[PDB]
């Protein structure tokens, strides 16, 4: 009947496991399991994200062990929050992260147990620091093709997470499915320490450690001197003369620039005598 | 492999190296390259057996 | 044995996130959890974690309770999914030692070794790289203590992995990097100077103190040993560099000839070519 677009609140914690036992299963494909809890029908949460055995001999319905969840719920209630299980994921680093044919067939099974049960997909390869990648989806009913087929109210956050559209083939899985809006609800407090531990630990270690002389700079003028007359003769060959050459031609980079920073390397360096004594 | 790749793995695992010389034909599953058990024997189709005949109708007596 | 270890910030997190699980419901003590390591060489290094209702009485500080048959089967899930993790110890946040961590190592000694304890701290504050590690050996004592039991420091540092940069480097997306080469080396000076001079103060303070109070520690020895080798040069009154004065501007002899050197050429690169270009779009435009 009525049906709202549901935004997926995502926790640190979570986010940890679904590329961290996704890498365990490099290059294969895993399957895993979301565990969160049902606010309502146009917001969602998942809370915790955890690891299921990697399958080799390819992903099946029957890889997920189920006295292997009753044995780990039970262990979640002498854990501080014991909540209930929500959905699936899987990672497919071999690709561009798809639902295959055996995640379908997954569906209808794990849709039966739990209401929504959102399919998420996770690949490694895309990028590696400043990309979400990730993936995720959630099956529409195909029986519904006697209804309305165009879900959801609130468009935009499918019709922006519809851009780019990401080729085709992944989009051509849009048949039978519609995407899920993943956004941060936040974690600062770890996200704060997250940046602290990663910039301290890659700043010199103390900031102190880190804190070929001449030669550095006896190769370094082959780079400052013996550059200077290919990067120089480019002006001369900008004079033809004149004119019968396809202009215009800008050699000016890169080369004039790096030198730049190079002495920019070297004079704040050679500081370390001023700064460090006295 | 068959397929004309080659690769490397560990000495199975499960059936030890007391067999054999360098063989073929043993099981290995998919990309997982495990050999479980040391299949034989030889190869192929109609050259391991040219014909199966089980005896004649007819007897040396017949001439 | 271990030297070092690698401490990622995921399984650091597993501590973290755990911290939200019990704070919410208290009360006393901190965050305890059992530590999976990943061994490939002395060099250690720490993937995932799994995380054990854990208490420590005040009063009745001696008492600690690990639950293991959460230890035992959960094992079992992570060595399924994972052959190569393995516990090499356990963790708690601190932020210091109680003296009943003495027998919280020795009792898990059935599981592994040598159990590594990972000191870490869910709010960072100071002074630098966080968290702490130790290692449970036994020096007894020169002075002919009975023997005595007692956890050595070891290097903490993290380290990355392939994957696992996906969301964890994305979210913060405020960061400038570097850039290196022009502020990334100059903003260590400037704290190069202050971290290095404010334990110089801190230390010397507590230094005068051990005259005052506090001795032992005697230490002994390594206090003034190894200030003895940051004594090859002191440097003091003044400077002693009558060998190094004419090293001092000798070093800087090419640094300062190739930056004259380099923005003349440079210039005739910028000024010339910047001329050509105006004036060929400038005057011939009107
Ligand atoms: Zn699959």
């Amino acid at each position: 009947a009525v049906d709202t677009a549901e935004q997926v609140y995502i926790s640190s914690l979570a986010l940890l496991k679904m590329l961290k036992h996704g890498r365990a299963g490099v290059p294969m494909e895993v399957m895993g399991l979301m565990l969160g809890e049902f606010v309502d029908d146009y917001t969602v949460r998942v809370i915790d994200v955890f690891a299921m055995p990697q399958s080799g001999t390819g992903v099946s319905v029957e890889a997920v062990d189920p006295v292997f969840q009753a044995k780990m719920l039970d262990m979640l209630k002498q854990t501080g929050r014991p909540e209930m299980v929500v959905g699936w994921y899987h990672s497919h680093p071999g690709f561009g992260c798809w639902l295959s044919g055996v995640d379908i067939n997954t569906q209808q099974s794990f849709e039966a147990l739990s209401e929504r049960a959102v399919a998420v997909v996770v690949d490694p390869i895309q990028s590696v620091k400043g990309k979400v990648v990730i993936d995720a989806f959630r099956l529409i009913n195909a029986n519904m093709m006697v209804l309305g087929h165009e879900p959801r109210q609130t468009t935009s956050n499918l019709g922006h997470l519809n851009k780019p559209s990401i080729q085709a083939l992944i989009h051509g899985l849009n048949r039978h499915y519609y995407s899920i809006t993943i956004n941060y609800r936040k974690n600062e407090l770890e996200q704060k320490m997250l940046l602290n531990l990663h910039k301290k630990s890659w700043m010199e270690g103390l900031t102190l450690q880190d804190y070929v002389v001449k030669e550095m700079l006896e190769l370094a003028k082959n780079y400052n001197k013996a550059v200077e007359e290919e990067d120089k003769m480019t002006p001369e060959q900008l004079a033809i003369k004149n004119v019968g050459k396809q202009d215009p031609k800008r050699h000016l980079e890169e080369h004039v620039d790096v030198l730049m920073t190079s002495n920019i390397v070297q004079c704040l360096a050679a500081m370390l005598d001023t700064v460090v004594f006295k | 492999t068959s397929t004309r790749q080659t690769y490397f793995l560990p000495v199975i695992g499960l059936v030890d190296a007391e067999k054999l010389k360098p063989g073929d034909l043993v099981g290995v599953n998919k990309d997982s390259y495990l050999i479980l058990e040391t299949l034989p024997t030889e190869y192929d189709s109609r050259v391991k057996a040219m014909e199966v005949d089980e005896r004649p109708t007819e007897q040396y007596s017949d001439i | 044995a271990v030297q070092k270890v690698v401490v990622h910030p995921l399984v650091l997190l597993s501590v973290v996130d755990h911290f939200n699980r019990i704070g919410k419901v208290g009360n006393q003590k901190r965050v305890v959890g059992v530590l999976l390591g990943s061994w490939q060489k002395k060099v250690l290094d720490v993937s995932n974690s799994f995380a054990v209702p854990f208490d420590e009485d005040d009063k009745d500080d001696s008492v600690w309770f690990l639950d293991h048959d959460y230890l035992e089967n959960m094992y079992g899930m992570f060595k399924k999914v994972n052959a190569r993790e393995r516990i090499v110890g356990w963790y708690h946040t601190g932020p210091k030692l109680h003296k009943n961590d003495i027998a919280i190592n020795e009792l898990m000694k059935r599981y592994c070794p040598n159990s590594v304890l990972v000191i870490i701290d869910v709010k960072p504050k100071d002074l630098g790289l966080p968290t702490e590690a130790y290692i449970s050996v036994e020096e007894v004592h020169d002075d002919g203590t009975p023997t005595s039991k007692t956890f050595e420091h070891v290097t903490s540092e993290i380290g990355a992995e392939e994957a696992e940069e996906v969301g964890v480097e994305h979210l913060l997306r405020d960061i400038k990097d570097t850039t290196v080469g022009t502020l990334s080396q100059r903003i260590t000076n400037q704290v190069h100077g202050l971290k290095g001079l404010n334990s110089k103060l801190l230390d010397i303070r507590s230094y005068l103190e051990k005259v005052a109070t506090g001795k032992l520690p005697i230490n002994h020895q390594i206090i003034y040993q190894l200030q003895d080798v940051f004594n090859l040069l002191p440097d003091v009154s003044l400077q002693e560099f009558v060998k190094a004065f004419y090293l001092k501007t000798n070093d800087q002899m090419v640094v300062v000839y190739l930056a004259s050197l380099i923005r003349s050429v440079v210039a005739l690169h910028n000024l010339i070519n910047n001329k050509i270009a105006n004036r060929d779009a400038e005057k011939k435009e009107g």
